[PDB]
RNA sequence: AGACAACACUGACUAGGAUAGCUGGUUUUCUGCGAAACCUAUAAUAGUAGGCAAUUUAAGUAACAUCUUAGUAGGUACAGAACUUAAUCUCAGACAAGAUGUAGAUUUUCAUACCUAGGUAUGAAAUGCAUUUUUUUUUGUAUACAUCGGGGGAUCGUGAAGAUUUUAUCGGUGAGUAUGUAGACUCGGAAUGACAAAGAUGAAUCUUGAAUAAUCAGACAUAGAAUGAUAAGGUUGUAUGUCAAAAGGGAAACAGCCCAGAACAAGAGUUAAGGUUCCAAAAUUAUUAUUAAGUGAAAUAAAGAAAGUUUUUAUAUAAGUCGACAAGAAGAUGGGCUUGGAAGCAGCCAUAAUUUAAAGAUCUCGUAACAGAGCACUUGUUAAAUCUUAAAAGCAU
RNA sequence: AACAAAGCACUUUGCAAAAAGACGAUAAGUCUAAGUAUUGAGUGUGAUUUCUGCCCGAUGCCGGCUGGUUAACGAAUUUUCUAAAUUGAAAAAAAAUUUGGUUUCAGAGGAACCCCCGGUUAAUGGCGGCCUUAGCGUGAGGGUCCUAAGGUAGCGAAAUGCCUUGGCCGUUAAAUGCGGUCUUGCAUGAAUGAUGUAACGAUACAACAGCUGUCUCUAUGAUUGACUCAGUGAAAUUGGAAUAACUGUGCAGAUACAGUUUACCUCUAGUUAGACGAGAAGACCCUAUGCAGCUUUACUGUUACUAAUUAUUGAAUACGAUU
RNA sequence: AAAUUAGAUGUAAAAAAAAAAUCUUAUGAGGGCGGAUCCGCUUCUAAUAUUUUUUUGUAGUUAUUAUUAUAAUAAUAAUCAUGUUUAUUACUUAAAAAGCUUAAUGGCUUAAUCUUGCCUUACUGUUUGAUUAACAACAAAUCUUACAGUCGCGUAAGCGGGGCAUAGGAUCACAAGAUACAAAAAGGAAAGAUCUUGGAUUUUUGGAAAAGCUACGCUAGGGAUAACAGGCUAAUUUGCGCAAGAGUGUACAAAAUGAGUGCGCGGUUUGGCACCUCGGCUUGACUAAUCCUCAUGGAUGCAGAAACUAUGUAGGGUACGACUGUUCGUCGAUUAAAAAGUUACAUGAGCUGGGUUAAAUACGUCGUGAGACAGUAUGGUU
RNA sequence: GGCUGAGUAGCUCAAUGGUAGAGCAUACCGUUCAUAACGGUAUUGUCUGUGUUCGAUCCACAGCUCAGCCACCA
């Protein structure tokens, strides 16, 4: 009920202040003084020997998330006619 | 409000409660500190009542009534005793209100005195106090070593020789 | 009269056709495993369903349990008085400079009136102790400018005016690293317990598939709480265990306590709790102390009293401790007052003295009031060579 | 002391085809009654003397409007689907109107009960306050609020009185009783009748005299049982028993456990302290979405009964009402 | 006393440079070595932080003072300022309180508050992972992600599937819309199905349309809940003791007396719990906290006698009658005295049945009524 | 959701398109030789709002409040 802890690293608050993990790491808990000098934060990291919080000066570590898949590679192929011989569609147009 | 009587609701009842048993070796309360004089309770922890201690006042008074003296209060009636019906069944709901009341911890000093007045009659009015109130009661002067628990920090005794887990 | 209508009538008898979440009963042996009396729902609370979960035996296991190491969440016991709550206590002012006076010594410096650059005087300062000073007709530093009204007095005082002042008085305000207080105070803060990771150990204890129950007033013990009355073999949660469903040894007898989990025998076998003079298996086994009351010895009755006794710690003694005995224990003075009377000794006030070997303007009796008899106190005699007095603690009465 | 009762009172019944009332799966019909308002039925009270007061608001019943409401009926309205036709559309097309079938909506007027008005207490029922007073008390009296009206006469510590053993008087050596009397009667009261006598009562209470073994205080005597012998021969009951006392223990009251104590074995007649003695699910309390009977402004229903109307069942005239 | 307004912390703002060390990081040198970006050890560089650290520098400008010949040098003070001084900007300013739809707790001040502009995502469908597998089951719930569709705000990043968080019940039936599924011979339709939506003290709120009496009562059970007794307890008592001593006692605490209290015993009264579901007569037994009888201490208040108080002591006695159903209690008159208690408040397979006490009846009161009452009255198989 | 009635001064009641009243409960005065009666006067003003009409306690609409029966009552 309120913000007892805050939402830090890789992680999302709730609309009834719920922390959620944004990420698939490990649960830390911290307080990051140079952010806020009265407040503790939950994050999460990628890896379990991390330490938070994290150097404001060095790089993110962030993960890709995404898996390599042949595009797909489908052209134009719409036909007009039907299986049942009759037209997909037709077109009509108003004339004054 | 008075020592006797609290600035407090007697709506709003209050639990049962415990007197202040310290294990860790706390000495409040177990030492003269305003007078020459104290009455301390040496025997077990108590909860005295409001009519208890003004009886205890009334003996002092009536005993050193007609000399100058100072007396100091250190205990104060803020708990609430709910009595219920001894005649009713349990159950119901809590009791009502029926006194007032102090916790008091064990070798605690519950009264002060202070004067021009002799060793021997100030000794008078404490011991005849201390036949009217709950439990045995023992003559202090201002000076002596406090108190942790049961036992007197006396022969420069200190608090960390009774921590210490060798003692023989 | 709820009276009678053929054992029956608040509605007979007889034949046909019921239910009962309630009570009772449910029949042979061996073997393996082995609960619960809790949660949620219910026209429920004597019931029932779904979970937790007992069982069967197949798939799995990076299963489960425990410890170690590292990490994390959270604020109890405790402790404390920070914030908050009750009550209580103390303080409310300190220093430097300046100013204001006083008796001085009459030395130095300085300023003026002068005389003639020195003396002559004059004063002032220097100097010692008082003295004023937080909002003042006293500024500064350091501090919370650090305090305001009401009421009771003493001054100045005007045609009544209340300006100025005082309090070991009231209330408020300010300050305190002052004292206490705690279910809804926690700045500090455990152990325990909980979560997850790796490793190791272990008696498969774990999960899933299939099949499929019982149970849903629990009791006591220990710790800590609420409630009651700090009562109940009381009621109601939490942690742990036992009983329930566990026999056996111990607690005289004993569901719940202390040990220990019974497949059957044998053994002066080895042990646990517990015990060892006899009933009754094993010590009348050793060491140092206490008690004299059968206290006590397997269910602590209290406060309290007291030349019971022991020990310790102080202390007295041939400079005669302790006890007794002999005498003394004065004088100013019947203190002053009070009172019919108050002479040490009804009551009130005072109780610096004086002289003595010592003698309270009086500690206990006594008188109407005196007198008188004792005491504190003083000297002497008797007399102890571990032998005085008090306090504390232990065990007893 | 309850019921009945003579007496008293109220409601009802005109008899022309059925007097009312009661009975009749429900009628014909029967009793009433071969009766007729001084008859029959129902209701309460309960001879007689002296009496029976106030209130029709509520409830019930009775009477009454060409009134209000008003189901059926019904003036005026309205809709679903579909067939055919017409119109429209004539693009991939519905849609609209009329008729047939089918299926809905709908309410001016229009009964009783009810609303409204009046009547009825020997109908069911009801029958209060608060101030002030000639001086303190006590109110002839006065003022005021409320109600349908405010308990009248009489009776009154009663079969009614909790406080209470009400106050006083009589009765007893001693009165929570009984009788008389006074009142502020928690919570008397007039046909759920009020009140006072005569007579009556195996009613209930109290007192007096007499009388007595009721008692002080029991004794003796008689018969039948009880007891013994002979003959015949039950029953309830019974887990099994070698079935003592104490204190303790314990599902909390021990012949049975612990400890200690005491006791030779076995019967007879007495006795009933215990065996939480026996018998009776006897008695109380609670539980069951178990029963029964009764009550009612419980829920949901059926009837007596009342009201309207199609049908059996055809007309005439007059008047009033909506307009 | 109580109206409005103005106030109520401090610091900084020319500019630094450099050496080593203690860690911590680095998607830095694709470092090196074992097994470019994987991993535990690893040097170097760089960055952040920490030392009070080893320091160096602390000018320039304006002015003052001093020396030197208007300038130079040194020291001291001032110095955010090219800018509407009402300056501005950054940092700091305990806690509580106010505000945030509504109680309370927590939270927000760097926004979740306030002001303003434009807006209506208070959107449609499907869906992820959780609440150590929501409520110790299921269901209705809570938080959250992604994709597609297309709208809003914003320079942009991005934010929006109502509100700072935690307090509003289904099905069925009914009603309003959509979908085009099926259409009981066939073409339609009716009545159904799917999606959206609305009306609930369905408040016994996982959801029945529902008033009572029985003393004329019945059956099945429970003693899982009562009354009597027993058991545990001891608030209480009409049961007692000890301790202390205000006070009374003409004097004088303790002859007698003993305020409000404290420490206890005991199990007699009224109570709590729920282990367990009357009185009289006859005849005893036992206790001792003693009414009489015996011995005895104290008693300005023991002359004697009598009585008061207390210490031993329970052998024997403690009677008669009136009232009441009574134990209790009141009263009359005697007596050496006419005291108490326990034992299932001893004793009903020993008696009594007056009280309480089922069926009958009346009264008063309560109830619309049937009826009821710790009410009263007469009667009632022991 | 549908329909109907309704309240005027402190108190109790009248007045229907046209003045806004009566009685009572205090108070002042008058009357009387005097008192009590009696008489006169005084205020305390249409439930609220709006609209129609030259003109509104009056008619129309909305609401406050009271009351009648309704609608729903899954
Ligand atoms: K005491
Ligand atoms: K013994
Ligand atoms: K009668
Ligand atoms: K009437
Ligand atoms: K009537
Ligand atoms: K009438
Ligand atoms: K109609
Ligand atoms: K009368
Ligand atoms: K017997
Ligand atoms: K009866
Ligand atoms: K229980
Ligand atoms: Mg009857
Ligand atoms: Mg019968
Ligand atoms: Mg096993
Ligand atoms: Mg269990
Ligand atoms: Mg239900
Ligand atoms: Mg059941
Ligand atoms: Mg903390
Ligand atoms: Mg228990
Ligand atoms: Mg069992
Ligand atoms: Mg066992
Ligand atoms: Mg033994
Ligand atoms: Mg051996
Ligand atoms: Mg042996
Ligand atoms: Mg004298
Ligand atoms: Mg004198
Ligand atoms: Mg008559
Ligand atoms: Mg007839
Ligand atoms: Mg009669
Ligand atoms: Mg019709
Ligand atoms: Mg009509
Ligand atoms: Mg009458
Ligand atoms: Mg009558
Ligand atoms: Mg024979
Ligand atoms: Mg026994
Ligand atoms: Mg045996
Ligand atoms: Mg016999
Ligand atoms: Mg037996
Ligand atoms: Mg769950
Ligand atoms: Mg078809
Ligand atoms: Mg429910
Ligand atoms: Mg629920
Ligand atoms: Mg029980
Ligand atoms: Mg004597
Ligand atoms: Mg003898
Ligand atoms: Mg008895
Ligand atoms: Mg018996
Ligand atoms: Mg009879």
């Amino acid at each position: 009920r309120g913000t007892l802890w805050h939402p830090g690293e890789n992680t999302i608050m709730g609309r009834d202040h719920t922390i959620h993990a944004a990420v698939a790491g490990y649960v830390k808990y911290y307080r990051d003084p140079q952010l806020h000098p009265d407040r503790q934060y939950i994050g999460v990291v990628f890896n379990r020997n991390d330490k938070l919080p994290y150097p404001k000066d060095a790089p993110r570590k962030r993960k890709l998330g995404l898996v390599a898949v042949p595009r797909k590679v489908e052209e134009v192929e719409k036909p007009t006619m039907s299986a049942s011989g009759l037209p997909l569609f037709v077109t009509r147009h108003e004339t004054i | 409000g008075s020592w006797l009587e609290p600035n407090l609701n007697r709506k709003k009842k209050m639990m049962k409660g415990r007197p202040r048993v310290p294990t860790g070796g706390s000495t409040k309360g177990t030492t003269v500190v305003w007078g020459d004089y104290g009455l301390r309770m040496r025997d077990h922890h108590r909860r005295i009542s409001a009519q208890q201690l003004k009886l205890a006042e009334d003996t002092i008074k009536q005993r050193l009534r007609g000399q100058k003296y100072r007396l100091y209060k250190r205990v104060a009636c803020n708990v609430g005793v709910y009595v219920s019906g001894n005649e009713m069944r349990m159950g119901k709901g809590k009791g009502s209100f029926d006194h007032w009341a102090t916790r008091v911890a064990v070798n605690q000093i519950i009264f002060e005195i202070r004067g021009q007045l002799h060793e021997q009659v100030i000794r008078d009015a404490f011991r005849l106090a201390g036949h009217k109130l709950p439990g045995l009661y023992e003559f202090v002067k201002k000076g002596d070593p406090p108190v942790v628990g049961i036992t007197k920090l006396e022969d420069g005794l200190t608090v960390e020789d009774l921590k210490n887990p060798r003692k023989k």
